[PDB]
This record gives C-alpha cells, structure tokens and sequence, in this order.
C-alpha cells in the first residue's frame, strides 16, 4: 500500500522497505568477493559488459579513496559513486584537518553515516549499492562492506552480488591466515570463473585491486599479466 | 654590530666584527670599529657609522692636544669625560654606543661603557651593539673573571663568533687588540678561521622534516629528497 513508498515510514513490524528493496538492487547485481591476507587485503568483482565494443577499463567498479585504501562497490555503479566521491572527502579531510591519514575503521564509519542519512529523509531514496572498504591503515590490513541499510562490519571475507551464497562457501576454504596476497589472486578470481555462469552473459571479465606490503602499502589495480586467463 | 671589551689583570682586550649594513645589503664586510684615541686607549664603535665617526676623531683630537700640554699620559677616565661629553649634547641628533677602553699606569686596565642614552658606567667587561644582547646569557654562564691575556683573547674571539652566528646585522672578521703595559697587540682572525660556525655545528647538520613524503602512516621518516623515492 502507502507504506512502502517511502523511507520515514516503519512497517506494521518496524521494517523499512525502500531500504529493503534497495537491497534487492545489489542482489540482482554483479558479483563481489574479497579477502584479508594477513599482510594485506585483495578485492575482485565481474564486470558484466553488456556490448562487445566496449574498451578495456570501462565500468571499473573498483576506485581509489586514498592512497592506502579504496572502496570497490556493488550494486549500482552510478549511485556509488555518490559514495565514492563522498569517501573521498572524508579522507581528503584528515589528511588536510588532523595531518594524518584516514583509519580503515573510521573510513567505515563515514561512509555507513553517509549510506544511513538517506534512509531517514522523506525527499531522498537509499543507495542500491553495497561499497567494500578495503584499506591498509596504521590498524593493519582491514576489510568492511556497508550495506544500503548504513551497517558496516569489519569481515575476513565476503561475497556480494547474485551469487553470493556460492562463492560464500568457496572462501570457506581458504585460510585467511596463512593466506598471503600472492596466491589469493589467483584463488579469488578463480572464485568467480566458478560462480558465475556464462549461458546468461557472454562477455564476463575480472577486475582485480590490492593494498598489500609489496605494493608499498599502496592500493593499485593488478597488473594485466597477474589475472588467471579463465 | 656587536663590540665588547673584557679586563684582564694587566690591561683590556676590546673585541668587535667588522660589517657596516645599510638595512639589508652588506656594505662593507671588512670595516674597522675599533678607533684609536691615544696609543693605549681605544675605542669600540656601535650605531651611526657617520655619527661615531665623527666623535671619534673630535675626541682624539682634543685628547691629543691634551697630551702635549700636560707631558705626561693620558689617563682612560679622561678620554671617557670627553665621549660622555659630546654623547649627551648630541643625545636626540646622533645615534652612538660607545665602549671605551684602554690602559694607564695609575688605574691599570679601565673599561667605560657609554650607551645611547649618554651615560658612563665604569665596569669589569661591557657589551654593546645591536648583537650583545645574545652575550648577556653567554657571560653569566661561560664567564669566570680573573683570566689572564692569552685566555681573554681566545675568549672574547669565541664570544664574538656566538654573536654574529645568530645576529644578521653582524657578521664578517673578528677585529680584537690587547692594550695593556706591552705593545698593543692587534689580531685579525676571519670567517673561515672562527671558533664558531652553525654551518659546522653537528647539531644542525640534520635537517628538520618538513617535506613528508605522501605515505600511508603517520610515521615520520625524515624528509623527501628524490621524486622517485
Ligand atoms: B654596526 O652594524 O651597528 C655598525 C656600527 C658602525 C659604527 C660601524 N653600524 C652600521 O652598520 C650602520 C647601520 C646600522 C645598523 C644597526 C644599527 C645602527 C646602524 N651602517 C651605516 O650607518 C651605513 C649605511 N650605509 C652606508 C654607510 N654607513
């Protein structure tokens, strides 16, 4: 009826629907795993091109924040970026106010402020879109998802998209801490060429994104030739 | 500026830089601010260098036309009526501190500083110019009275040298002379030469980190010198 059209309207149980129902764009998403290696944290999603003359780096949903940390997103790419460029400025804000650089943990709790603020408004819709914080702070390798609702959960992993509950037990076998940034490349994005079908889509590729010690404690994408071909 | 005179128990030690500057711009590096008066009683010369100039040899002149007529020497207690004189006549058109120094045979060695103002104290050492006052916490701490010729010059050069390291007005040689019962002896040693130098100072030879480079952490790991690394 009257009371799903809204944000500021509690059900007949204290349930939200258009934050729900938000939650039903990222389920009908791509999909989006990630990893803590204990010296780092590696981040891969599927980008599902819808046309065969798209160039190579366009729809990348993976985006640096800062130097040591990057918010990768699921969901929908145009509202993410809302919280990409918001996170942004809350990093851009320590390391011009405070002189320091951002926390993984408190990057986190900017960005589920940010996600949270738009679900309590009558004028504005929640995100359709879950961003995965992956940051290498002086608090050590951290990995957080913050879902439309504003929750945000540090995680070991995670797997976000359609397929979700598949490639959830697939990282129930690896390890997280003998796991090292080295093979969990190949192990994740052989993740998704398991997961995910090609008799619905024919053009699937991977973008993979580190932050690790090897890097310089810089968050980077891959280089090509690092990526398992299929 | 800066300009000091210490006693010792023969006679004194007058110590002065040698820099004239207009404002900002070194005019002359090599100046002279140590004026003869008579043969044992100098004079150190702070302020105007035109206003002191011209005290300096008005005063040596009446000192010395004092000398013929009396036949005998000129006592130190003298010379300074005749800058405590002109100082205070002269009080609101000149800009002048004057430290006079020198030897007789009755008094020994005799030190009068004669500020701006146009007094004249009597004293054991006196400071004076606009690098003396970094000296006043310098000799409360590093001076013991009662040294003797040999010490006082290596003194008095080192106090100049830890004056004119931190002053931008003064600067250049270090002019010093001992006026006492011998000859005067004049020593002239330069930049090069000195006691001190921040340049050579260990303790600066770091570098304060400013320029970070663009890290990850809060870690400060000294500044950024290479636009690779
Ligand atoms: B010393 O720096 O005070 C020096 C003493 C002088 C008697 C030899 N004076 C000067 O260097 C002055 C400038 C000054 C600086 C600081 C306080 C008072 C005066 N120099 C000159 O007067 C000068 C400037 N340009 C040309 C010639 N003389």
């Amino acid at each position: 009826s009257g009371h799903d059209q809204s944000t500021d309207v509690f059900s007949a149980e204290g349930r939200v629907f258009q934050v729900e129902y938000a939650g039903k764009a990222v389920d009908n998403s791509s999909t989006a795993v990630a990893a803590c290696c204990k010296d780092g944290v590696v981040v891969a999603v599927e980008k599902v091109h819808t046309s065969r003359m798209l160039e190579k780096g366009s729809n990348n949903r993976i985006h640096a924040v800062d130097r040591q940390a990057g918010i990768c997103i699921c969901g929908l790419l145009p509202d993410g970026r809302a919280i990409v460029s918001r996170a942004r400025q809350e990093a851009e804000n320590s390391r011009d106010i405070f002189a320091t650089p951002i926390r993984g943990s408190v990057l986190a709790n900017r960005v589920g402020e940010f996600m949270h603020a738009y679900t309590t408004h009558f004028a504005y819709r929640p995100f359709g879109c879950s961003a995965i914080i992956a940051s290498y702070a002086d608090d050590g390798p951290q990995l957080f998802v913050s879902d439309p609702s504003g929750t945000v959960a540090g995680y070991y992993g995670v797997a976000l998209g359609k397929a979700k509950t598949v490639a959830k037990s697939e990282l129930e076998k690896l390890d997280f801490s003998s796991l090292t940034c080295d093979e969990a490349v190949g192990k994740l994005a052989s993740i998704l060429h398991e997961v995910h079908d090609k008799q619905k889509d024919k053009l699937y590729e991977v973008e993979v994104a580190w932050v690790c010690d090897k890097s310089d404690r810089k968050f980077v994408h891959v280089p090509a030739d690092m990526v398992p071909a299929e | 500026t800066t300009i000091l005179a210490v006693s010792y128990n023969g006679g004194v030690v007058l110590a002065a830089d040698s820099r004239t500057s207009s404002g900002t711009y070194v005019v002359n590096r090599a100046s002279n601010k140590l004026t003869k008066l008579t043969k044992k009683i100098y004079c150190c010369r702070s302020g105007s260098a035109a206003d002191t100039q011209a005290l300096a040899e008005r005063v040596s002149n009446y000192l010395g036309s004092y000398q013929t007529d009396i036949g005998a020497g000129v006592n130190v207690a003298t010379a300074a009526n005749l800058f405590q004189k002109m100082c205070y006549m002269n009080r609101w058109n000149i800009s002048a501190g004057i430290i006079v120094a020198g030897y007789d045979p009755i008094n020994g060695g005799s030190v009068y500083s004669i500020p701006s103002g146009g007094s004249c104290v009597k004293l054991d050492y006196a400071l004076g110019g606009s690098g003396s006052i970094f000296l006043y916490s310098f000799f409360d701490a590093n001076y013991k009275p009662g040294m003797s010729k040999s010490e006082c010059v290596a003194f008095c050069q080192r106090a100049v040298a830890h004056a004119y390291s931190r002053d931008g007005s003064s600067g250049g040689l270090i002019r010093t002379i001992t006026l006492d019962a011998d000859e005067p002896e004049d020593q002239t040693i330069p930049w090069n030469r000195s006691p001190y130098c921040m340049e050579k100072d260990p303790k600066y030879v770091t570098q304060a980190t400013q320029n970070q480079p663009f890290s990850s952490s809060a870690k400060i790991t000294g500044n950024r010198m290479s636009s690779t690394g």
